[PDB]
């Protein structure tokens, strides 16, 4: 016999579209002088990137 | 890079007012960086007796504080740019003697590119070149 185990964390993800918010370095602009394009605004990245290789 | 700027050396008398500018620039735009919240002290430099405060001007609203030895003889004014990244600071004293001859350096207090030190106003970085004041007859 069989019963339903339903699982949660499951490595499953589905092709979607989402909104994709803005991070930028610290240093990259000199917080002093503005920019066309508002990196202030964007959160400040991690130092070290978590890239996972599948 | 904040850099200050003075005028040239004057020779004036007994009685006569001088009146050094101080052209500042680099400041920035943003607030707590710019040329409205950093305040242009003035210290007189006496050959042999060292260096004196003489007052300091902050440059939002004008407001000033002279020395003690100084009060109702010195003036200080500002001349604020458009967009606050510079501007020109001014002292004039208008009652030299013989012993006020010396040389005169507006100071500012950013030491760094990247840092707001508003209210850290005596971290006397950006000297001015000097000014020159000879008072004699």
């Amino acid at each position: 016999n069989l019963w339903v185990t339903v699982y949660y964390g499951v490595p499953v993800w589905k092709d979607a579209e989402t909104t994709l918010f803005c991070a930028s370095d610290a240093k990259a602009y000199e917080t002093e002088k503005h920019n066309v394009w508002a990196t202030h605004a964007c959160v400040p990245t991690d130092p070290n990137p978590q890239e996972i290789h599948l | 890079h904040v850099q200050l700027w003075q005028s040239g050396a004057e020779v004036k008398k007994p009685g006569a007012s001088v009146k050094i500018s101080c052209s500042a620039w680099g400041f920035g735009t943003t607030s707590g960086y710019s040329f409205r919240d950093y305040r242009v002290h003035w210290v007189r430099h006496i050959a042999g007796q060292g260096f004196q405060w003489m007052g300091h001007m902050q440059p939002r609203y004008g407001a000033v504080n002279y020395a003690r030895q100084f009060q109702g003889r010195i003036t200080m004014t500002r001349e604020v740019s458009f967009d606050a990244s510079g501007g020109t600071a001014y002292m004039e004293l208008r009652s030299l003697r013989s012993d006020d001859t010396a040389v005169y350096y507006c100071v500012t207090h950013k030491l760094y590119d990247g840092e707001d030190a508003s209210d850290l106003t005596w971290r006397l970085d950006p000297w001015g070149q000097g000014t020159r004041v000879i008072v004699s007859s």
